[PDB]
RNA sequence: AAGAACCUUACCUGGUCUUGACAUCCACGGAAGUUUUCAGAGAUGAGAAUGUGCCUUCGGGAACCGUGAGACAGGUGCUGC
RNA sequence: CCGGCCGGGAACUCAAAGGAGACUGCCAGUGAUAAACUGGAGGAAGGUGGGGAUGACGUCAAGUCAUCAUGGCCCUUACGACCAGGGCUACACACGUGCUACAAUGGCGCAUACAAAGAGAAGCGACCUCGCGAGAGCAAGCGGACCUCAUAAAGUGCGUCGUAGUCCGGAUUGGAGUCUGCAACUCGACUCCAUGAAGUCGGAAUCGCUAGUAAUCGUGGAUCAGAAUGCCACGGUGAAUAC
């Protein structure tokens, strides 16, 4: 079994990557589980913004990071070097796990 | 309080410093920089210049003084009294 | 922020790869469990006589552009100053302002 | 407030026997937002009550709080600068909470072995018109009726 | 303090990120200070040459630099050699190996950060900050823009009182989160002490 | 009614009453009672002079009230003629593990006066 | 059959299973009266039940998630008067003039920067 | 200050260096490096072995080390009026 | 072997993407054929639904030249640089902001129910063994909806305490420890045993809060080798009062 597990910081970006590998994959032969939403996950940071005092004057960012388990299972070679092909993009990652 | 599996502590220099005091024989009072350091049985009876920040005090090891430290006798802090 | 403090905290990271390396395997032998009274006494002293830094305990975690030692943050590695205008420059990337 | 007259809010009834005034009791005699424990108080207050009175429990703490009970009140208004207290017909929502409320401070005093013990003392001595919150209350009924010369 | 930066509310809303890659946590600072000095190297060798933004991607563990300059003639070089030369060199500052691809500006003077490049060389050369003000304005309303504000301030004569001065043409909707505003800042140092320079280029709503 | 020192409390229980000894707390009066045998939840009221006495050698096992404070005192006394930091602090009249000595420390310092 | 509903209240989410059946109420493989106890929860599950007197006719099988023992109260209630609906249409125009089918969303608002937990300023002081 | 035991640290005592702890350029020499000893509170001072790597104008080239001369470096020093 | 454990199932809670939905849209009345207001229906929600982000021209020649940058001065065998030790933690006192309390709506002992949000590889560190405990040994699992931190606590049930400075309070101090760290004396945190201070609801004064709010209870994170009663977040219970 492949299962291939990719993150990023754009979900408009995540989204068109795990689209194209569902569709890459059930061109030949894996009747994937498709795109699976694990949970994102939120860094909240609290930063000071004066450079001296004024502790109550506070700015509050965050990182979120989303999350898309595409599990295919029935695999076949053309499925691994299928996804040996393919190099989506910058601020994908992607790991594919036997 | 230093665990017990650590053992107590002295320095390097300082304890070489106390051994050449003793093989060498003489007594005088020697000065160290090294208040971290425990005393210890072999040290009885010796001056110690402890020093604290300003100056070198000289410390006289007593019987009771043995498992303690060598900073507790040279106070860095100068207090006689505001009025 | 000082360009000796900067010099300083390098000179420090130097010194602790090489003798970390050499008092991550000298350290074990103080205090396992069971070694021997010799192999303390001893290695408590050749722990103690390399120089100070050089242990990790020393470091500080400047920011690394202007070496601001407080309002560290791990993460971007910088002071929350540098974190603030590069966040707004957007070159931290996937770093939105949040509201909830 | 300057603006709104905005609607009430609406609590859920007494557990016991359902009643919005026991929920308004053991709201104002609570703590801290200890919901159960103010009603365990008002419970054993209430049926150890209605044995020393002989009715049933509701109506036995109605006249125990129907003595206690405001027909005036003060306020402080001002005509000449000179700002007195004049008196005033109170509605009855806000005289039944004030009532309640008395007890309570009446009940946070007069020390012995618990809350609900010093509450059934409470109200069987305001039911029999001997405790002091019928002294708060005919206090602030004097203090109206030397007041009366302003209407 | 006022006016929150009006690239960090629509980097939220519309605007997107000057860089593309993600991180775990133990490359992301290495990463984030790897880029600040490739962005600091590249910034005076084509700050010569009129850059207004670089952009980073890093796919493949490897660097990816799309510059976008308004004068691409320079930035390539002859033969493109000049821009092999930046090639060679952000493989060294990067690490892992870098490809350089540029853009072309089509809109010279509808840029925040290539209007404040004009205006803060024009004030360091000792124009009077009036005429470069109004020039950066007329120039950008005559090309098209839905509005501008210029924003200089400092000594601005040669002064014992600092002073700050500003202008605006057409509308320029900051509290509106889907206006499409470019704002650049820059500073030109002078005899006399920095002189700040801001510029808002409100260009439309999405 | 009488154990090493002093007189116990009769009508409370034995833990309560153990522990009005000096240098006998709440753990040492749970493994007085534990090497006794006596439930805690008996009074001294309730219970005769054959448990009390071997509680009395149970609670002789302890350095209880006189010789404590004699050790106690001789402990503060062989810091304060050793001349030690701690010694110095006892000296003065000031805290002695570190406190802030700038605001607080009426406890130690004494209630305030000036 | 077997009629449905979900309940949220205050970050808690009850699943209401109904069929009909006897008058005993089980949630999470415990009956009621052993699961909560205080007085909401005997009241306020009883409620939607008592508005509409069908104690005796539906058995009803319940798990809940999340919250404290109030807030699933809330859920419950407001899951046991959505999986009665699923019945009868009438119902909810005869209930819903006590409430009950208002989901009264009410969370717990967010701690502010500055303040100490969401609305208490930490005491001002002007000198 | 989103965190002073040393570090941080900017402060004081005492010991030390002054083209420097951090930069670039010239000239001279040495792989870089590692291990190890003494005296020292340490910074530091003199050693003792081991090491000689890659292109090759191969008396050179990168990188590292010290030496001397400056240009200068360095300043959490003052004025936020 | 009743633990969703397993065949399985895609209904449900849930996880995230994409849509819908709330507009004074409808109804009646008051209102200048108006804008609007009040009420009603339905509706999960009613009138900017709740909360956040969002801070106009300017003011205070406010703060910061010690984050940074920067003009002008000032220094260059020194106001620069390196080190060890000390100090920033002192203490006749004064003030600000908190935490713990003065108890019985409570204290202690036993059993027991229900969360959300996070952090984790020189890291988080199961299970078992060892110690009263802080902890150690052994050491699986995890770059994580998987494993770990991690038992939630108020609550509930049963007992005991009978209003005393007391089984309230837990400061102080003596002793014995554990862990991090070159090193715990100046000057860490914690654990145990002992001790058991003031305090019995607080003068003149003064502050916060309009609903899932105040109040109260616990949990988590950043900084961080170690070092929160602070700061930032998360939930549990949960009012009174608006003439």
């Amino acid at each position: 079994r492949i299962r291939i597990r990719l993150k990023a910081f754009d979900h408009r970006l995540i989204d068109q990557a795990t689209a194209e590998i569902v569709e890459t994959a059930k061109r030949t032969g894996a009747q994937v589980r498709g795109p699976i939403p694990l949970p994102t996950r939120k860094e909240r940071f609290t930063v000071l913004i004066s450079p001296h005092v004024n502790k109550d004057a506070r700015d509050q960012y965050e990182i979120r990071t989303h999350l898309r388990l595409v599990d295919i299972v029935e695999p076949t070679e053309k499925t691994v070097d299928a996804l040996m092909r393919l190099d989506l993009a910058a601020g994908v990652d992607v790991q594919i796990s036997l | 309080p230093r665990s017990l599996k650590k053992g107590p502590f002295i320095d390097l220099h300082l304890l070489k410093k106390v051994e050449k005091a003793v093989e060498s024989g003489d007594k005088k009072p020697l000065r160290t920089w090294s208040r971290r350091s425990t005393i210890f049985p072999n040290m009885i009876g010796l001056t110690i210049a402890v020093h604290n920040g300003r100056q070198h005090v000289p410390v006289f090891v007593t019987d009771e003084m043995v498992g303690h430290k060598l900073g507790e006798f040279a106070p860095t802090r100068t207090y006689r009294g505001h009025a | 922020a000082k360009q000796s403090m900067k010099a300083r905290e390098v000179k420090r990271v130097a010194l602790a790869d090489k003798y970390f390396a050499k008092r991550a395997e000298l350290k074990a032998i103080i205090s396992d469990v069971n070694a021997s009274d010799e192999d303390r006494w001893n290695a408590v002293l050749k722990l103690q006589t390399l120089p100070r830094d050089s242990s990790p305990s020393r470091q500080r975690n400047r920011c690394r552009q202007t070496g601001r030692p407080h309002g560290f943050l791990r993460k971007f590695g910088l002071s929350r100053i540098k974190v603030r205008e590069a966040a707004m420059r957007g070159e931290i990337p996937g770093l939105k302002k949040a509201s909830w | 407030p300057r603006r709104r007259v905005i609607g009430q809010r609406k609590i859920l009834p007494d557990p016991k026997f359902g009643s919005e005034l026991l929920a308004k009791f053991v709201n104002i005699l609570m703590v801290d937002g200890k919901k159960s424990t103010a009603e365990s108080i008002v419970y054993s207050a209430l049926e150890t009550l209605a044995q020393r009175s002989g009715k049933s429990e509701l109506e036995a703490f109605e006249v125990a709080l129907e003595n206690v009970r405001p027909t005036v009140e003060v306020k402080s208004r001002r005509v000449g600068g000179s700002t007195y207290q004049v008196p005033v017909e109170v509605r009855p929502v806000r005289r039944n909470a004030l009532a309640m409320r008395w007890i309570v401070e009446a009940a946070r005093k007069r020390g012995d072995k618990s809350m609900a013990l010093r509450l059934a003392n409470e109200l069987s001595d305001a039911a029999e018109n001997k405790g002091t919150a019928v002294k708060k209350r005919e206090d602030v009924h004097r203090m109206a009726e030397a007041n009366k010369a302003f209407a | 303090g006022q006016k929150v930066h009006p690239n960090g509310i629509r980097l939220g809303i519309v605007k997107p990120w000057n860089s593309t890659w993600f991180a775990n946590t133990k490359e992301f600072a290495d990463n984030l200070d790897s880029d600040f000095k490739v962005r600091q190297y590249l910034t005076k060798e084509l700050a010569k040459a009129s850059v207004s933004r670089i952009v980073i991607e890093r796919p493949a563990k490897s660097i990816r630099v799309t510059i976008h300059t308004a004068r691409p003639g320079i930035v390539i070089g002859k033969k493109g050699e000049d821009v092999e030369k930046l090639r060679k060199v952000v493989a060294d500052i990067a690490g892992v190996p870098a490809q350089i691809n540029i853009a072309e500006v089509r809109k010279p003077e509808l840029d925040a950060k290539l209007v404040a490049d004009s205006i803060t060389s024009q004030l360091e050369r000792r124009v009077m900050f009036r005429r470069a003000m109004k020039r950066a304005v007329q120039n950008a309303m005559r090309l098209g823009a839905k509005g501008i504000k210029v924003e200089v301030s400092g000594r601005l004569g040669g002064a014992e009182i600092a002073r700050t001065e500003w202008y605006r043409e057409g509308r320029v909707p900051l509290h509106t989160l889907r206006a499409d505003i470019d704002y650049n800042t820059s500073e030109a140092h002078t005899t006399y002490g920095v002189i700040g320079v801001k510029v808002w280029i409100f260009k439309g709503e999405i | 009614a009488r154990i090493a020192g002093i007189n116990i409390p009769d009508h409370k229980h034995a833990v309560i009453a153990l522990t009005s000894i000096y240098g006998v707390g709440k753990t040492r009066s749970k493994a007085i009672l534990a090497a006794a045998g006596i439930a805690e939840d008996v009074k001294i009221s309730e219970l005769s002079e054959g448990q009390i006495d071997t509680l009395r050698d149970e609670v002789a096992k302890f350095v209880v009230e006189g010789d404590l404070r004699r050790e106690i005192s001789m402990s503060i006394k062989r810091l304060m003629d050793l001349g030690c930091y701690r010694g110095l602090r006892h000296r003065r009249g000031l805290p002695v593990r570190g406190q802030r000595t700038k605001t607080n420390a009426r406890t130690r310092k004494g209630p305030r006066k000036p | 059959n077997q009629y449905y509903g979900t309940g949220r209240r205050k970050s808690s989410a009850a699943r209401v299973f109904i069929k009909p059946g006897n008058g005993k109420i089980v949630i999470n493989q415990r009956s009621l009266e052993q699961y909560f106890g205080r007085e909401t929860a005997r009241m306020v599950v009883r409620q939607p039940l008592e508005l509409v007197d069908m104690v005796e006719k539906l058995d009803l099988y319940i798990t809940v998630k999340g919250g404290g023992i109030s807030g699933q109260a809330g859920a419950i209630r407001h899951g046991i008067t959505r999986a009665l609906m699923e019945y009868d249409e009438s119902l909810r125009s005869e209930l819903r003039k006590a409430g009950f089918v208002t989901r009264d969303a009410r969370q717990v608002e967010r701690k502010k920067v500055g303040l100490r937990k969401a609305r208490r300023r930490p005491q001002f002081s002007k000198r």
